[PDB]
RNA sequence: CGCCGUUCCGAAGGGACGGGCGAUGGCCUCCGUUGCCCUCAGCCGAUCGAAAGGGAGUCGGGUUCAGAUCCCCGAAUCCG
RNA sequence: CGCGACCUCAGAUCAGACGUGGCGACCCGCUGAAUUUAAGCAUAUUAGUCAGCGGAGGAAAAGAAACUAACCAGGAUUCCCUCAGUAACGGCGAGUGAACAGGGAAGAGCCCAGCGCCGAAUCCCCGCCCCGCGGCGGGGCGCGGGAAAUGUGGCGUACGGA
């Protein structure tokens, strides 16, 4: 019966959504997560897994305030100044 | 479940609102290739994992 | 020329003076914490010939490091090889004491700049340092020409880079023939240039 | 009557705070209307209200941005959002004149051997 | 009274320099002036005091 | 002078309170969830007026963050009218509705023409 | 990287009736508030851990296409 | 008993600062296999390599001899050519394996502690005036506070120095 019978009686989840990085890999009993290590301070990370740095990278995301920085080093990161004025 | 978190209730919202076709003026768009929504979800067929 | 007179004393740790000194700071040390702010340093000499100033923005810890080998970490003492690799006593660590010492030191201290540190005392199981740590922002250090090198980013942690002087000494460094390990500045480098394959375009 | 900027930078803020209270105002109709059945022109107006509310905002926040730099230009600690961003490291260099500092050893090894200018006869 | 540990540190370090042997190099340092000694060499001191800022 | 207990405790020290030289923002954060925020439309649904004409109640979507309260004090504002007190339930789609019952000298009805329901 | 450990190598209390000194106030009369001092003080373990355990207090009638011990009508109750 | 110095050690949402996390192609410090080759296999090899941990920067590390040599001598570090698959290591098996000299790329040298002499001649911070102020600094004035003789600053460092 350690089949078909015994797929029925699964309907306690062991994980759930990770506040950190948003996949369900939360383990509840163990509060801690298995993509990114969430509560550890450091994002989990090895280099046994390529494909797995690739999909959460650096570029991977929204970039939001790294793609100014890049808009923002062209000119040296001027500040406090205008265009002449029209 | 009734009983639900409000994490849970606002990410089946959205699953909710992405759950529609594709509004019939996109495809007199210019440079459409849309045929329509390939992501749509039904709720026996596929399961939201969550 | 006190400074004179207190390194040749300090010379003489088998003396009586010296041999009470150290035993009962040896205690004294024995009962505080394994990091430890000094408030200043127990070796004025020691410290100052090695870049210590009595100065607003050097500070001083005593660390004490646990005595002996490097027992390997695994279960039961298994370690699932060949015979050769089968040690579990008897290993070394690569690095000394005291850059371990500065270690402990640099890690805590995070926004401090490890300078150098000296021994000060040690017992069957512990040994005692006293690490010489500089605050890189004091306007102090950043205002003095000749500390302002240490401020610069390129020496954010000194004590984990093998930077420092007990660092260093475990990285086989030195010119002559002793030396040839390190040829490039470190191991690593001597073996890639030796084990790169230069393919040059006329071959 | 469309909001522009230029037309705004002078007034006072009370009147600026007015102005934003009846884009508000006319915006929440626009909003009824979205839903009862407004022409096409009603709809229209969302699109331009909001960004005439977003023109008020803007003039409002900078105009006090301005005088709060006037307001610290004098003192020696100022708000953190006032600070010159740059990059976090930039933030922590030397600034210029602790890199000009020199050793007066130095500054009297420079004085007696300064690097001369020479040629050498071919 | 239970006392920090620093009380019982200082207070147990007074307490071997009296049990241990100290050389006669540290021991020299507990002979000292007599109060009457040390009053007239500090009054003569404190006519020779160095220029304050 | 004595101590009559074994035990030894920190003694309580002066603590000041804080005296900044600057303040890290220069200035307040605007209020976001302001009255027109907090009501975004008003629901018209054939259920939404069976409220407005039997219930003497006003159905509005409002911000998810706002709470009776605040659309109670948003409503009274916007529209100067009495709220006698307010039901909010979250729907299935994430929105906000709050069934608002007027006190019994308003009528929703009336109240519905000013606003541009009905 | 961290791990062990949860009262065990810890100066682990930011509290209180009352009293004393000032500073302020208001239905300025006399009462509040506040700061300091005096005095008194075990809990001895941060925190998390149950939609079946502990845990104050809502019932009747009507009402929808789909909700109601939640809406409306009526009659109550606990807590602050 | 009290008062006052210092020392050691605490508590502050005290004033002002700073570290954390990421990326990680290249770089530095550790730790570190086994597939594999040896026609078996245990030393060896794989390999100081993969995996694992820490720390950076635009480069890093190294670097101005406790050097190479043994010549009529060279002269910091790094890189290229060659030395050289060489001296050497190795069940002396399989395999592994540099350096010096020579030719180029580049080229740059310096500073403390110490020993001494200078009235601490030195440094940080607060207040006020002038300047400048999106790299918070310069000048002036405070019987303003502190650090510092348990040693700051100037001269000076093996090429000798005063
Ligand atoms: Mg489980
Ligand atoms: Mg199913
Ligand atoms: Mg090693
Ligand atoms: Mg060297
Ligand atoms: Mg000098
Ligand atoms: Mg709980
Ligand atoms: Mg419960
Ligand atoms: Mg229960
Ligand atoms: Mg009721
Ligand atoms: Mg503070
Ligand atoms: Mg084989
Ligand atoms: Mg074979
Ligand atoms: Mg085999
Ligand atoms: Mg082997
Ligand atoms: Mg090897
Ligand atoms: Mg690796
Ligand atoms: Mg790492
Ligand atoms: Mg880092
Ligand atoms: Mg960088
Ligand atoms: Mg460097
Ligand atoms: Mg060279
Ligand atoms: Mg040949
Ligand atoms: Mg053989
Ligand atoms: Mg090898
Ligand atoms: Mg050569
Ligand atoms: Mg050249
Ligand atoms: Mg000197
Ligand atoms: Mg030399
Ligand atoms: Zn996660």
């Amino acid at each position: 019966t350690k089949g078909t019978s015994s797929f029925g009686k699964r309907r306690n989840k062991t994980h759930t959504l990770c506040r950190r990085c948003g996949s369900k890999a939360y383990h509840l009993q163990k509060s801690t997560c298995g993509k990114c290590g969430y509560p550890a301070k450091r994002k989990r990370k090895y280099n046994w897994s390529a494909k797995a740095k690739r999909r959460n990278t650096t570029g991977t995301g929204r970039m939001r305030h790294l793609k100014i920085v890049y808009r923002r080093f062209r000119h040296g990161f001027r500040e406090g100044t205008t265009p002449k004025p029209k | 479940s009734s009983h639900k978190t409000f994490r849970i209730k606002r990410f089946l919202a959205k699953k909710q609102k992405q759950n529609r076709p594709i509004p019939q003026w996109i495809w007199m768009k210019t440079g459409n290739k849309i045929r329509y929504n390939s992501k749509r979800r039904h709720w026996r067929r596929t399961k939201l994992g969550l | 020329g006190a400074y004179k007179y207190i390194q040749e004393l300090w010379r003489k740790k088998q003396s009586d003076v010296m041999r009470f000194l150290l035993r009962v700071r040896c205690w004294q040390y024995r009962q505080l914490s394994a990091l430890h702010r000094a408030p200043r340093p127990t070796r004025p000499d020691k410290a100052r010939r090695l870049g210590y100033k009595a100065k607003q923005g050097y500070v001083i810890y005593r660390i004490r490091v646990r005595r002996g080998g490097r027992k390997r970490p695994v279960p039961k003492g298994a370690t699932y090889g060949k015979p050769v690799h089968h040690g579990v006593n008897q290993l070394k660590f690569a690095r000394s004491l005291q850059s371990v010492a500065e270690e402990r030191a640099g890690r805590h201290c995070g926004a401090l700049r490890v300078l150098n540190s000296y021994w000060v005392g040690e017992d069957s199981t512990y040994k005692f340092f006293e690490v010489i740590l500089i605050d890189p922002f004091h306007k102090a250090i950043r205002r003095n020409p000749d500390t302002q090198w240490i401020t610069k980013p390129v020496h954010k942690h000194r004590e984990m880079r093998g930077l420092t002087s007990a660092g260093r000494k475990s990285r086989g460094l030195g010119k002559g023939h002793k030396f040839h390990h390190t040829i490039g500045g470190s191991r690593r480098a001597a073996w890639r240039r030796r084990n790169t394959l230069q393919l040059h375009r006329y071959r | 009557a469309k909001i522009k900027a230029r037309d705004l930078r002078g007034k006072k803020k009370e009147e600026l705070l007015k102005q934003l209270d009846d884009l508000k105002v006319e915006l929440s109709q626009l909003r009824v209307a979205k839903v009862t059945g407004g022409a096409a022109s009603k709809l229209s107006k969302i699109r331009v209200v909001r960004k005439s509310i977003a023109r008020v905002l803007t003039v409002i926040n900078q105009t006090q941005k301005e005088n709060l730099r006037k307001f610290y230009k004098g003192k020696k600690y100022k708000p953190l959002d006032l600070r010159p961003k740059k990059t976090r490291a930039m933030r922590r260099r030397l600034n210029k004149h602790e890199e000009s500092l020199k050793t007066k050893k130095q500054q009297r090894k420079e004085r007696l051997y300064p690097l001369r200018k020479y040629a050498v006869k071919a | 009274v239970k006392w920090p540990r620093y009380i019982r540190l200082q207070r147990q370090r007074a307490i071997l320099y009296k049990r241990l042997k100290v050389p006669p190099a540290i021991n020299q340092f507990t002979q000292v002036l007599d109060r009457q000694t040390a009053t007239q060499l500090l009054k003569l001191a404190h006519k020779y005091r160095p220029e304050t800022k | 002078k004595i101590r009559t207990s074994p035990t030894f405790r920190r003694p309580k020290t002066l603590r000041l309170r804080r005296q900044p030289k600057y303040p890290r923002k220069s200035a307040p954060r605007r209020n976001k969830l302001d009255h027109y925020a907090i009501i975004k439309f008003p629901l018209t649904t054939e259920s939404a007026m069976k409220k407005i004409e039997d219930n003497n109640t006003l159905v509005f979507i409002v911000d998810v963050k706002a709470n009776k309260h605040q659309i109670k004090q948003a409503v009274k504002k916007l529209y100067d009218i009495d709220v006698a007190k307010v039901n909010t339930l979250i729907r299935p789609d994430g929105e906000k509705k709050a069934y608002v019952r007027l006190a019994p000298d308003y009528d929703a009805l009336d109240v519905a023409n000013k606003i541009g329901i009905i």
